[PDB]
């Protein structure tokens, strides 16, 4: 019931009602567990299917564990942690729509952040929010640029390999404002060349290309 | 729709 910090499952959870969240919780803190002060800082994430929240999507880029919550319940029963290879989440459905493997994604996010040394300007348009691309890209390693990059800047980040790559997000409703780039053949992409991206740890330059 | 608690899916 108070275990050492490197001991200390870090829980978040996502896609529950209100009142199965309370009694997780209860459980969680009984076990010596607590409830994640954020995504960066999580070491379990709860969930009983791939789900895209903004929790599963800043989580799977840190977390070590992604499992259903019958784990939880089996460790409360034990009155103590038990091992989390029998309640890894496999959802059979999700993985052949996106194409990938959930456990595929966690080990390249352990190896390396798929956004290490990127940066991304996004439109303000965007959906799902601005601030909710902000910290999927972060959680990922990605930063995101406040302002949008001149064509000076953009050419001489590809011409110095000391300079991180720049990505450009946008949607239909704010393809205007990137007209004159699409002129000068600058790739623009759309949200799931993030939200895609960060689910499956694949960059694709191409799916989601507006060009 | 109705307001929710639920954490919206994108």
């Amino acid at each position: 019931m108070k275990l050492t910090p490197e001991l200390t499952p870090f829980v978040l959870f996502t896609g529950f009602e209100p009142v199965q969240v309370q009694q997780y919780i209860k459980k969680l803190y009984i076990l010596g567990g607590e409830v994640a002060e954020s995504a960066q800082k999580c070491t379990h994430l709860i969930a009983s299917k791939v789900t895209r929240t903004v929790k599963f999507l800043t989580a799977i880029s840190v977390v070590k564990h992604i499992v259903t919550p019958e784990w939880l319940e089996e460790c409360f029963r034990c009155q103590k942690f038990i091992d989390e290879q029998n309640y890894i989440l496999r959802d059979a459905e999700a993985e052949v729509l996106f194409s990938f493997s959930l456990e595929e994604s966690l080990k390249r996010a352990h190896v390396s952040p798929l956004f290490k040394a990127k940066y991304f300007y996004i439109t303000p348009g965007i959906c799902p929010s601005l601030s909710t691309m902000k910290a999927i890209v972060e959680c990922a390693g990605g930063k995101v640029l406040s302002k949008q990059p001149s064509f000076r800047k953009l050419m001489e980040h590809k011409q110095n390999s000391s300079l991180s790559e720049i990505i450009l997000i946008s949607c239909e409703n704010d393809l205007h404002l990137c007209r004159e780039y699409f002129a000068r053949g600058i790739d623009v992409h759309n949200a799931e060349f993030v939200l895609t991206g960060v689910l499956t740890q694949t960059l694709d330059y191409e799916s989601y290309k507006f060009n | 729709k109705k307001a929710t608690q639920a954490s919206q899916e994108y």
